[PDB]
């Protein structure tokens, strides 16, 4: 009973590095990037 | 000051000595023997029919590692915008008997495989194989099967190791034993780096005093090889064909910028 | 030995571009577009023709285009003449690989490929269950290249992703003419303590230029020493380094590069199922 | 699975040194020197017909 | 329209169960179409 | 081979060469730096990993010179040395 | 990892780059024109750039 | 068609939209950063090293 009733857009992937983007960057996948 | 000085003629490869050059050209020469300098290859294949023990993305790719004759005298391998021309190489067996290379079917008698020996696939009982593989121009920088064959280079130095190193003999011996050229006088003895020359530990503690590298400054020894789809001589040429175009290219480019 | 399980990678350790970084791993381009490290998927996925208790069947036939449950369009386009696909048929999506038809209590239900995968049909068996019901199975590999984000791992817990795949012309080097197939950071092994791995190099570069395998079982193995010793007098710095040139620029480094032949297995991670978004 | 047709670093044909490879080796003779006596230059190019295992002779009798 | 272990094909369809009516076999195989398959060669 | 001018400024020039890799950038910057009225002249790839590859060219002289006819001079320079050097070859094999 | 031993080599007793090096790397960062890229400490055994 | 001001487009993600970072296990607050989307091609996200 009531006693017993109160009671009881993302993706993800690997990571790959790239020192050749802005530390504030974030490389995406351009097919993530065609669902999101 | 440009000088060529051709140390080996191999079957279809080639070992020389290029001086009065320098690193940069040298590596515009390398870089584009591999990746700009195209032939023939197989860029995509229409299965009729696979009943062999190979996935057809498999045979596929291998049909795109056959070395394919590329001829020079016909087609304009120096070009930058290449002819799409394609060359229909097919094939109809049926087991039992392996299939090799040499069992294809060409449209065009100058355009086969270099070599008719390579093992393609296996073919059993009942296994029947029809296709009709299409091979056009690439280059190795779009893919490695395009690759006409490779090139090494090192610098072209003179390693002197003083007679105060004990058992200098055995460096000499060695040098002469592998083939690098050596010369003797009244102090140390002088080995050409034709190829590499990895001194003994037992004389990595001389390695400085007694004995000591020099490089020749533009002089660079080369090793170029193919597989059969151009002369390896030929190769060389078109690598400084396009590297004559590419500049040419690049001037047109800027007259009209300015 | 007669089913391995990898590749003899000739490694080079160095971190080139910055891109092999924390524990990442750089690969040779041409040598994958020849097939180094290249593998294939297999997913089968089954119907059974299902026989309800009421009387009702199931039926594998192409789903007339109609009502109740019909995903319309061409998703049935793979389809044949009994709703199943035959082979060699690209496939993607929610391709449908076999009509179903389920009554009331008519719907579809018809089994579609799996969300992130896609590939060509290889075999279509069709037989029959202990129930005397038609079952269909239809398998469907999906050709995998390495691409960027796989997981690379030698024998010596050295896991590592494919951070940047490098064209062999950019590719560095050895006067020998050794061109590396993967290049480790140099940053992921005085940290850890895996001498195993440099001996495996030096092991495997030996056995490449003797012809010998090389005995690496455990306490009797040739002696690091006696290998580094052999390598020479086959032709090669002991140190299992040479010299190497910049592909880019093109001096040498003023250095020696390790550069050995380590073992790799390919894990069966692999990035094209790993990635998902949500709408 | 047959000998990776031509080779993965030095990319060149080595198929076609296959079978004269194994039945050299298979009176004695090492395969060192084998080698050497065909076009097997750097170690790289050698590494991928040292190695291999030829699985085929297995699949096949199947379908 | 089909096949099974080490022979021959059979006809299409169907009405009592299903076992190779050549080989008593259970299995069948459908076979390869014979048409036109481009495979990108890479 | 696509030229997509940057910036421009007195005796300054900096672009992108469409289509091109390490190979033709490198060899120009360091036939670049023979002629010395060239105060600058270097490339770098901030982008390595799309199709692009495309690299980005920067040239920056004295004002005896504009950028444009030094990068005529480097390309000529490339032209003159490949054809002798192609010259010396075919003389060769014999 | 990199970027600390990338700093002690760039930032040692014995650092001198040849204008080969410097002048094509600087592109990994930007800041010359005038009076930043001058003008050349060492001359002594060859210019170079400490 | 005549869109007109005030309807609303979902377009693909550009160069330079506001996206967050994520690793878990999240220990500090560290652990969720906003970036900048930068598409590139491949199938993994790229993590600029520092
Ligand atoms: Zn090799």
């Amino acid at each position: 009973t009531l006693a017993q009733r109160l009671k009881g857009f993302s993706a993800r992937t690997v990571i790959s590095p790239d020192p050749m983007i802005s530390i504030n960057e974030v490389g995406v996948p351009l097919a993530v990037a065609m669902e999101l | 000051m440009v000088e060529f000085k051709i140390l080996e003629k191999r079957p279809d490869s080639i070992k020389f000595i290029v001086s009065g050059v320098d690193v940069p050209f040298a590596n515009a020469l390398r870089r584009t023997i591999l990746s700009e300098v195209p032939t023939f290859a197989v860029d995509e294949v229409e299965f009729l029919e696979n009943d062999s023990a190979l996935f057809d993305e498999i045979i596929a790719h291998r049909l795109a590692m056959i070395p394919l004759t590329t001829p020079h005298e016909r087609f304009s391998l120096d070009a930058l915008e290449l002819d799409d021309y394609t060359v229909t190489l097919s094939l109809e067996a049926e087991g039992p008997g392996m299939v090799y290379s040499g069992d294809l079917k060409s449209s065009d008698g100058d355009v086969k495989p270099a070599n008719p020996n390579i093992p393609i696939v296996k073919l059993a009982e009942g296994q029947r194989l029809t296709f009709n593989a299409y091979a056009r121009l690439g280059r190795g920088k779009d893919h490695a099967k395009w690759q006409p064959g490779f090139v090494y280079y090192k610098y072209l130095t003179k390693i002197h190791v003083s007679k105060d190193v004990p058992d200098w003999e055995e460096l000499k011996e060695l040098a002469e034993r592998r083939g690098l050229p050596v010369e003797e006088s009244d102090e140390e003895i002088v080995i050409t780096t034709i190829k590499a020359f990895y001194l003994p530990r037992k004389f990595e503690e001389h390695m400085g005093k007694g004995i000591r590298e020099e490089i020749v400054p533009g002089s660079f020894v080369f090793t170029v090889e193919t597989n059969g789809e151009l002369p390896v001589e030929e190769i060389v040429s078109i690598a400084l064909k396009i590297l004559m175009r590419k500049s040419d290219r690049f001037i047109n480019e800027l007259h009209k910028l300015a | 030995e007669d089913r391995p399980a990898g590749q003899n990678f000739v490694v080079a350790v160095l971190s080139y571009h910055g891109y092999n970084m924390e524990d990442a791993v750089i690969i040779n381009k041409a040598s994958i577009e020849r097939g180094l490290a290249r593998s294939t998927f297999f997913r089968t996925y089954e119907a059974e023709e299902k026989r309800y208790l009421g009387g009702q069947k199931d039926n594998f036939e192409v789903p007339s285009p109609n009502i109740q449950g019909y995903l319309g369009e061409k998703y049935y386009r793979h389809l044949d003449e009994d709703g199943l696909i035959f082979p060699e048929s690209k496939v993607e999506g929610k391709d449908v690989l076999v009509g179903r038809t389920s009554p009331p209590r008519r719907r579809e239900t018809s089994v579609t490929v799996r969300p992130s995968e896609k590939g060509v049909v290889d075999k279509v068996i069709v037989t029959e269950t202990g129930d005397g019901t038609k079952l269909v199975k239809v398998t469907v590999r999906d050709l995998r290249i390495p691409e960027l984000g796989d997981k690379f791992a030698s024998r010596h817990g050295q896991k590592g992703v494919i951070g940047l795949i490098v064209p062999q012309e950019d590719m560095p080097w050895t006067e020998s003419g050794i061109v590396p197939d993967l290049i480790v950071n140099p940053h992921g092994i005085p940290s850890r303590m895996t001498v195993g791995q440099l001996i495996e190099a030096i092991g495997g570069k030996v056995a490449s230029l003797t012809g010998r395998r090389v005995d690496g079982t455990a306490f009797i193995g040739e002696p690091e020493e006696k290998l580094r010793k052999e390598l020479e007098e086959l032709g090669f710095k002991h140190s299992g380094r040479e010299i190497m040139y910049d592909g880019i620029t093109g001096r040498r480094l003023e250095a020696d590069i390790f550069i050995g032949v380590i073992y790799y297995q390919r894990l069966h991670h692999m990035v094209a199922d790993k990635m998902h978004a949500r709408s | 699975m047959i000998v990776p047709v031509r080779c993965f670093t030095c990319g060149k044909v080595l198929a076609d040194k296959y079978y004269e490879f194994k039945k050299r080796v298979e009176a004695g003779e090492d395969p060192g020197k084998v080698l050497d006596d065909l076009g097997v230059e750097r170690y790289c190019c050698r590494r991928t017909l040292l190695s291999h295992v030829e699985l085929i002779d297995q699949v096949m009798v199947y379908k | 329209c089909a096949k099974c272990g080490k022979e021959v094909e059979l006809d299409l369809a169907t009405a009592r169960e299903v076992r190779c009516p050549y080989c008593g076999s259970k299995i069948l195989y459908k076979p390869r179409p014979r048409v036109a398959r481009r495979v990108k060669a890479i | 081979m696509r030229i997509e001018v940057i910036r421009r400024e007195e005796n300054l020039l900096e672009f992108y060469l469409e289509g091109e890799d390490h190979t033709f950038a490198n060899l120009l910057t360091e036939t670049l730096h023979e002629n010395e009225h060239v105060t600058f002249a270097g490339y770098t790839i901030e982008h390595p990993i799309t199709m692009a590859r495309k690299p980005r060219f920067k040239v920056v002289t004295d004002g005896k010179i504009t950028p444009e006819k030094a990068l005529e001079e480097a390309a000529q320079k490339i032209f003159d040395r490949a054809r002798e050097v192609l010259e010396a070859w075919k003389a060769a094999i014999e | 990892q990199d970027h600390i031993s990338g700093g002690y080599l760039l930032t040692r007793e014995g650092a001198y780059f040849t204008r080969y090096e410097v002048e094509q790397m600087l592109m990994f960062a930007g800041m010359d024109v005038n009076e930043l890229p001058e003008p050349d400490k060492y001359e002594n055994g060859e210019p170079l750039w400490s | 068609e005549k869109l007109d001001i005030g309807w609303t487009v979902e377009r693909h993600l550009e160069d330079g939209d506001v996206v967050l970072f994520n690793r878990q296990p999240s220990l500090h607050r560290m652990s969720i950063m906003a970036h900048r989307v930068r598409v590139m091609p491949y199938r993994t996200f790229r993590l600029n090293l520092p």
